[PDB]
């Protein structure tokens, strides 16, 4: 959902449209200022590339990695290509869109961009006034901003109502925290990150 | 062409929000659609209107569209908490085969014009203020400070961070103050 | 993999040989062969419409 890459590198989107009978992939952008709008489209029968007007080749490509699956490919980032990429394919009612990735073009600060988990697990205090606690997380000093923060339990991978805050630049980094009141059990707190630990995403325990 | 020239609405819960939308277009045949993208940017679909088509209606969503004046506004009827978000009025034409240039393209290869979208905040409804309940948790040098408050008007060092104030699920706010420390406004 | 596909094949310019050179600088490699650079000092040759590194 995020992908930081820095100028003059190549940065990767795959996405989640699981369309079997697409004939066409487009790419959009939506630079979150203005609207989103396509930089090209991919034939997938002839698996061409369609850009815009005005644009140079190269600059974009389509990448098939499996069968019905793209990528789109960026060389020679610039800051101006930061923003949100979506596939979209026309669906019979819509044009379906993917989940969309965040690409956020840096200069080049290169350091620990892991969220670095704070835990906040609450004292008596909430069980002796009103019976119903809240475990809060927070997540310092995080590139890039985006960053997916949601509560599960152990026996379920239901997404628990869980209040969130608004992120926050800290000097270039961001710090996020969320809440969880519990209506006490083992309530997960889930982080999915681009730069987390092995890959994966990052998890943290909340204990009793 | 879209023009969304109205953004940030705001409008109360289980009211009903209108979000014009404008577009300008050279198509005989078209259709607009209504989408929402969520804070975590998926864009989700919401309405699709022709243009030689009826008002068109999702259940809570509809549209009042006017082929004359090219006003295709959506209507969000009965909103809920779970409905903000910024909401797109995009025209494409991709069901159609007449009434468009003369490029062979087979519609699939049609771009899904959009407009700058509106983003739309759904505030609790209007209800007596809440004196809100205050824990100072504390774990590891960073001291969070958790507020049931109506409406959102609240005041709460090596550093202190920005407090965010969320609606929560009780139609009523939640606030949290982040800072590195280690009182009470409402009413 | 079916034909009609893509193949992954995995210094300012670096070689392709069975083709084409891809230059890093301006990151300048129509649309038969692709150069991608999925890390740093990492390239990765994309074939569309179905190999050394020099």
């Amino acid at each position: 959902k995020s992908v930081t890459r820095p100028t003059r590198s190549s940065a990767e989107i795959t996405c989640d449209l699981t369309v079997i009978n697409a004939f066409y992939i487009h790419w959009y952008l939506h630079q979150e200022g203005k609207a989103p709008q396509r930089l090209l489209y991919y034939d997938v029968s002839n698996s061409k590339d369609v850009l815009e007007s005005g644009l140079s080749p190269g600059k974009y490509y389509t990448h098939t990695p499996r069968r019905w699956s793209w990528i789109l490919i960026l060389r020679n980032l610039i800051e101006n290509d930061s923003g949100v990429y979506y596939c979209a394919t026309w669906d019979r009612p819509s044009k379906l869109f993917g989940s969309g990735t965040t690409l956020v073009v840096t200069d080049k600060l290169d350091a620990d961009v892991s969220p670095k988990p704070t835990i906040f697990l609450p004292s008596i205090a909430e069980t002796k006034l009103q019976k119903a606690g809240t475990y809060l997380c927070l997540l310092e000093k995080f590139f890039p901003d985006v960053i997916k923060i949601h509560w599960q339990e152990k026996k379920s991978n239901t997404i628990l109502g869980s209040q969130e805050g608004n992120t926050m630049k800290t000097n270039d980094t961001y710090m996020k925290f969320s809440w969880l009141t519990v209506p006490d059990k083992e309530h997960r707190c889930i982080v999915r990150h681009e730069n987390n630990k092995n890959g994966v995403d990052q998890e943290i325990i909340f204990p009793p | 062409k879209v023009t969304q020239a109205q953004s940030s609405v705001s409008m109360p819960v289980r009211k009903a929000v209108t979000l014009n939308c404008l577009y300008e277009t050279s198509w005989w045949s078209y259709y607009i659609f209504w989408y929402k993208q969520l804070p975590s940017k998926e864009m989700i679909f919401l309405i699709r209107q022709g243009s030689d088509e009826q008002n068109a209606k999702s259940g809570r969503y509809s549209v009042n569209f006017k082929k004359a004046a090219k006003s295709v506004a959506l209507t969000i009827s009965a909103l809920q908490l779970e409905d903000s978000a910024k909401y797109f009025c995009a025209l494409g034409a991709p069901h159609t085969y007449w009434g468009i240039s003369t490029d062979l393209s087979s519609w699939d290869t049609r771009q899904m014009f959009f407009g700058t979208g509106i983003k739309l905040f759904v505030e609790p409804r209007s209800q007596p203020h809440t004196k809100p309940s205050v824990f100072v948790m504390k774990n590891g040098t960073n001291v969070a400070c958790l507020v049931e408050f109506y409406p959102k008007d609240i005041r709460i060092k090596i550093t202190e961070f920005d407090p965010a104030i969320v609606i929560s699920p009780s139609g009523k706010y939640n606030a949290v103050k982040l800072g590195k420390y280690e009182s009470v406004q409402h009413d």
